[PDB]
RNA sequence: CUUGAGUCUCGUAGAGGGGGGUAGAAUUCCAGGUGUAGCGGUGAAAUGCGUAGAGAUCUGGAGGAAUACCGGUGGCGAAGG
RNA sequence: CCGAACCGACUAAUGUUGAAAAAUUAGCGGAUGACUUGUGGCUGGGGGUGAAAGGCCAAUCAAACCGGGAGAUAGCUGGUU
RNA sequence: GGAAGACCAAGGGUUCCUGUCCAACGUUAAUCGGGGCAGGGUGAGUCGACCCCUAAGGCGAGGCCGAAAGGCGUAGUCGAUGGGAAACAGGUUAAUAUUCCUGUACUUGGUGUUACUGCGAAGGGGGGACGGAGAAGGCUAUGUUGGCCGGGCGACGGUUGUCCCGGUUUAAGCGUGUAGGCUGGUUUUCCAGGCAAAUCCGGAAAAUCAAGGCUGAGGCGUGAUGACGAGGCACUACGGUGCUGAAGCAACAAAUGCCCUGCUUCCAGGAAAAGCCUCUAAGCAUCAGGUAACAUCAAAUCGUACCCCAAACCGACACAGGUGGUCAGGUAGAGAAUACCAAGGCGCUUGAGAGAACUCGGGUGAAGGAACUAGGCAAAAUGGUGCCGUAACUUCGGGAGAAGGCACGCUGAUAUGUAGGUGAGGUCCCUCGCGGAUGGAGCUGAAAUCAGUCGAAGAUACCAGCUGGCUGCAACUGUUUAUUAAAAACACAGCACUGUGCAAACACGAAAGUGGACGUAUACGGUGUGACGCCUGCCCGGUGCCGGAAGGUUAAUUGAUGGGGUUAG
RNA sequence: CGGGUAAGUUCCGACCUGCACGAAUGGCGUAAUGAUGGCCAGGCUGUCUCCACCCGAGACUCAGUGAAAUUGAACUCGCUGU
């Protein structure tokens, strides 16, 4: 069957990239909060 | 013409067709075509603002002249084409200085004739006047609302309006709907009627004809739940309520027209 | 063969047919002016219309249908007309 | 119209700590169309989209998910060394 | 075996190859592994990306709008799933190859010579450039048979022949220009069009010639005195290497591939922009620039291993699931169904016994034949082609494959292989060719009829309609509760009412705007009904909607009048 | 009431006493169509009378690997009563 994870980098990077994040006020308070948080990884970006 | 399809399938048998044997075969002038393509009744919010709209066939716009303001210099008609755009046909016409034009096609015009615009051009089908040249009681379509501005009453196939009464700066209009209109003088018609009367006899016959063109499904307000739509709801067929629309105003005879910076101009409204 | 039947020549009368245009009278409706308590209808009434101004009268407009007089036990058409 | 691919999902058996959080097997419907499919795009939560079942919106839907107000409140149940 | 083979995109990311190890992982053991460890492996002007160009859509200087955040959008700038230059065959690694090597090619650009010469764009025109269905003809891929070449003479009767086995392959490029498709050509004069100009496109009028151009599969030639090649021979570290090498033709059949972005036809009327060709403006003037030949230089960078209907992707698993594109052999067959096979790939990572009940998946069954049961659920049955034949009813299409029935294998003859298809040499003609005409050798080859013959059975397997009668509902094809409901529900063509005069009604939106629509009442929205046929009666008191506006009542606003507080007196 | 059956609360045709049909929240018909609802017949049969035998995969035994829900504690019988 189907799953619901059809894995695609284009649209993972257009839907949450670095660039996306950067683009919107609450997309850059995501980025905010994970550097307060110390996250190793900010976004999915590779 | 008018042609009755035959009942080799359900899906034929109430099929009728308009069947035009002087429509271009071939395909349309390139240098008045652009791309348009569709809404799905969306607008720039990605929402729904009109329902019923999606799908159909691929279309090309063909760049119709509506102004008619290429005054003095003659034309002949080359030639009728099929308009997926409107209901009316289009003619292309050939200038005398060597420039090509669709217009809309009135009703009896063929290949060869001639037509002409301005305020000397004569009383024919076809040819296009400020309506203070044209005679009181004459047929004419493709009508402007201000000077300059373009057609833009009776276009449809088969349309027509009717210039009743002159007086002043403004003539009286009868318009397909039975308003009786006031425009000023010096906005043009074209002389005639709109051609393809016949449209209004075609019979889809069935629902992908429907979707062919661009037309998606209507589903009645009372076949929905109460969430959805003031009509829904009901153990079984129910309704009890004043028919309204999805939004819930009334929808049977309420009037919607509030424009009184226009109201001026309506000697009569419809009814 | 030319007497039945038909062809040609010249003219005559005709609401014979089909298509298009137009005119005047009248009805209705719309607008406005004057004007005021009735109008309309019947055997008699009532329903209806009217002081929110009708009916009457004048001006302008819209629209459809029918063509007074001529008109005739007159004419035309196979009949219907 | 008959029938493979392709798209579906009418019946039965199996399976029900499954091989599978919806399948397998034998049959079944559409199969040039209001068809089907790839890639990308757009619509956002009282909002979307809906050939309309309150269907669907990431195994979640008569109001998604995540974080916060937050230790909501609990005349109720349990527990209290 | 239309896959369980081969190859891509996506996704993954070393899983690839070699050596080594067997703790854990592997549903068992494991010497093995997609497991551990170590080393190795991905070579490009031509493939792809990047790049030029745009679609939907995104962002968007100024701008317009909005408490703020922000929203929309112009000039622009991004954005492929589409348009845009060029390489093939053979050989080679344990592992890459259109990338390395051999042979033979091609494209774009920079320079520099030479010869000749109006070049010049952010502008104009052309082109690029476009649908569905259907029908053929011409072909090739490919197959079959013959010929040819090499080999064979058979474990058991026969097998020197009308016998058996194998091979019979060769590209891009360059040259040629055929089946076919489209279009009249050429030269002058003139002109309100193409924002200016134009020799270009469009228009007008003459003269003259009638064949001129554009496009185009395949074939043929060359590429190729080459490469490959059955086998043979010699070595092996027995895995494989090294050496040599015959024939290398024809006929017939033939695509869903090519000609074909064609042709015919239909209505629902079928992207854009650049590359490309052409025209001139400002400008430049024996300069630059353009055209051609020749030479020379450059073509960077990133990807390239491996899996890809899967044990490597999505499903927590080495999971009976899901996953777009390309390739398409033989016999039978209408076929990409189905059966058996080829190339190729696999036996599904627990086995060994036994031969109880019972469960699962199947086979057969005496007599009966729906008595079973809520119900013929399930099962059994029907099943092909040709011909004969086929009722009520009907919207005249249907109903209909109604129903029902007959024939069917093999052998011989007709006919040493027919009708038909294909078509060589020859012969004739020619405006001499990839030509026409004639002619038919060779090859291929249905169907039928007559006679005979075997079996219980000839559509023998796989495959492959059960049929008829009465009736409810819905006209019909469609759609739906992903995961207990597929229906009589939804939709539907058709019908009606109603709104809407365009800055339309209406909808999204504090707004600007946007959809409706580059539409205009034969149009668009809302609502109900639901093909078609015959039809659709009475009620306006209630609720709503529409019209009326004389009167009654009534908001903000206005503040007359009356009453009170204070106190100069 | 009629038909069909040996026998028919279903089915078909009627009657009209319509608890409580009825004309576009349409009425009455309707060829064709339907994985639609009801009823009847021919064929067909393990659906059944009433089961029998057979072929495979489990179940059973041996070797290897090795789960689960549940669980106050158990030295965890019948009967009649309580
Ligand atoms: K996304
Ligand atoms: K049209
Ligand atoms: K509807
Ligand atoms: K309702
Ligand atoms: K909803
Ligand atoms: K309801
Ligand atoms: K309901
Ligand atoms: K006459
Ligand atoms: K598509
Ligand atoms: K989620
Ligand atoms: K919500
Ligand atoms: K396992
Ligand atoms: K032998
Ligand atoms: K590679
Ligand atoms: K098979
Ligand atoms: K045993
Ligand atoms: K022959
Ligand atoms: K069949
Ligand atoms: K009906
Ligand atoms: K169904
Ligand atoms: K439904
Ligand atoms: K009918
Ligand atoms: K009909
Ligand atoms: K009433
Ligand atoms: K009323
Ligand atoms: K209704
Ligand atoms: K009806
Ligand atoms: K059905
Ligand atoms: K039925
Ligand atoms: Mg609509
Ligand atoms: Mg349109
Ligand atoms: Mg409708
Ligand atoms: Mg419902
Ligand atoms: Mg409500
Ligand atoms: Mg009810
Ligand atoms: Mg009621
Ligand atoms: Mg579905
Ligand atoms: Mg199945
Ligand atoms: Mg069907
Ligand atoms: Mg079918
Ligand atoms: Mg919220
Ligand atoms: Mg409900
Ligand atoms: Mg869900
Ligand atoms: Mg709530
Ligand atoms: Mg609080
Ligand atoms: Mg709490
Ligand atoms: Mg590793
Ligand atoms: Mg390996
Ligand atoms: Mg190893
Ligand atoms: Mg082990
Ligand atoms: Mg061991
Ligand atoms: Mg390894
Ligand atoms: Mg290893
Ligand atoms: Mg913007
Ligand atoms: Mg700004
Ligand atoms: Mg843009
Ligand atoms: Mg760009
Ligand atoms: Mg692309
Ligand atoms: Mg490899
Ligand atoms: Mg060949
Ligand atoms: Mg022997
Ligand atoms: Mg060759
Ligand atoms: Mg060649
Ligand atoms: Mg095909
Ligand atoms: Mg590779
Ligand atoms: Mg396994
Ligand atoms: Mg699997
Ligand atoms: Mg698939
Ligand atoms: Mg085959
Ligand atoms: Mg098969
Ligand atoms: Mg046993
Ligand atoms: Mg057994
Ligand atoms: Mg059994
Ligand atoms: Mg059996
Ligand atoms: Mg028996
Ligand atoms: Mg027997
Ligand atoms: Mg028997
Ligand atoms: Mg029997
Ligand atoms: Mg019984
Ligand atoms: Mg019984
Ligand atoms: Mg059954
Ligand atoms: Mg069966
Ligand atoms: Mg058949
Ligand atoms: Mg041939
Ligand atoms: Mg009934
Ligand atoms: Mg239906
Ligand atoms: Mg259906
Ligand atoms: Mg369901
Ligand atoms: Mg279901
Ligand atoms: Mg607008
Ligand atoms: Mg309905
Ligand atoms: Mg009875
Ligand atoms: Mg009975
Ligand atoms: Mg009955
Ligand atoms: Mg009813
Ligand atoms: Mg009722
Ligand atoms: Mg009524
Ligand atoms: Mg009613
Ligand atoms: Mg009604
Ligand atoms: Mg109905």
């Amino acid at each position: 069957m189907k799953r619901t994870f059809q894995p695609s980098v284009l649209k993972r990077n257009r839907s949450h990239g670095f660039r996306a994040r950067m683009a919107t006020k609450n997309g850059r308070q995501v980025l905010a909060r994970r550097r307060a948080k110390g996250r190793a990884r900010l976004t999915v970006s590779k | 013409a008018v042609v009755k399809c035959k009942p080799t399938s359900p899906g034929r048998r109430h099929v009728v067709k308009v069947v035009n044997p002087e429509l271009h075969k071939g395909k349309p002038f390139a240098p008045l075509l652009e791309k348009n393509s569709k809404s799905g009744g969306r607008n720039n919010n990605g929402r729904i603002t009109t329902r019923h709209i999606g799908g159909g066939h691929k279309q090309a716009y063909r760049i119709v002249d509506f102004k008619r303001n290429k005054d003095g210099i003659p034309a002949v008609v080359e030639r009728l084409e099929y308009d997926p755009n409107r209901s009316a046909n289009i003619a292309l016409v050939l200038y005398k200085d060597g420039e090509r034009r669709y217009i809309l096609a009135p009703k009896g015009l063929k290949a060869g004739d001639q037509i002409q615009s301005g305020v000397d051009a004569a009383i024919k089908p076809g040819n296009t006047l400020p309506m203070r040249n044209i005679p009181v009681g004459s047929t004419v379509h493709n009508v402007e609302m201000k000077p300059g501005k373009g057609g833009q009453l009776a276009r449809s196939a088969g349309t027509y309006v009717q210039i009743v009464a002159r007086d002043g700066a403004y003539v009286t209009l009868r318009l397909r709907s039975g308003e009786m209109r006031k425009v000023e003088a010096d906005c043009r018609a074209t002389l005639g009627e709109v051609g393809n009367a016949e449209h209004m006899l075609r019979v889809l016959g069935k629902a992908g004809a429907a979707r062919w063109r661009g037309v998606r499904p209507t589903v009645r307000g009372t076949a929905m739940n109460p969430v959805d739509h003031p009509h829904g709801g009901g153990e079984g067929r129910n309704f009890g309520k004043h028919p309204v629309t999805p939004w819930g105003v009334q929808t049977k005879g309420k009037k919607t027209r509030s424009n009184k910076r226009t109201d001026k101009f309506i000697v009569r409204r419809r009814s």
